[PDB]
């Protein structure tokens, strides 16, 4: 929900300041931080293996 | 993907963490022509390998 | 004046706690187009020059 | 390390009980020309190794 919104802020932001293509980029969407609770040894196994 | 020889296209979105956008600019950046890139591609062990 | 004291006392920011636990792990760190792993400059300057 | 290719200067810092300083100290003396350096540079498990 709050990239949504973010998405929305970020594009029309964009249409301010021109940016005709950031503008209706809709496919475009913020990324956030993994909130994942996992150890830091079985999350790089886990990577490093895959 | 090691034993049965599935495609590993396919395993990468199973794999938790990873989504199916991360996956398209997986899919899109694999095989850049960039030297980090391509030492990534070819990383053995003991430092880059192929050419 | 003695029991409203206690009161008082057994108030505690619950509500609060729960909203700071949720504020905590909502973070964004980066604005990427579809299949790019690079961040768009334009909205992403924007976003950093408003802090 | 090993299996992602990270850059092992930038995991220097992460490791417990290593500063900034002496990440900076361990850059600057890195490749000195001292024999013991060298040798510890070059040490393979059964003795120095290189040149």
């Amino acid at each position: 929900t709050f990239g949504a919104a973010h998405n929305q802020v970020l594009r029309l932001a964009a249409h301010v300041e021109g940016d005709t293509e950031g503008a209706r980029d809709f496919t475009a969407s913020v990324s956030w931080q993994d909130t994942s609770v996992r150890s830091l040894a079985q999350a790089v196994d886990a990577y490093g293996k895959a | 993907a090691t034993m049965l020889g599935m495609p590993k296209e396919f395993l990468w979105g199973l794999i938790p963490g990873i989504t199916k956008t991360d996956v398209e600019a997986m899919r899109q950046h694999f095989n850049d022509d960039d030297e980090m890139t391509q030492m990534l591609l070819w990383w053995t062990p003991n430092g880059p390998g192929g050419e | 004046r003695e029991k409203r004291a206690l009161l008082k006392l057994a108030k505690t920011p619950w509500l609060g706690l729960v909203v700071t636990h949720f504020t905590q792990a909502l973070f964004v760190d980066g604005y990427r187009a579809e299949g790019s792993k690079e961040n768009a400059k334009g909205p992403w300057q924007t976003w950093n020059a408003n802090k």
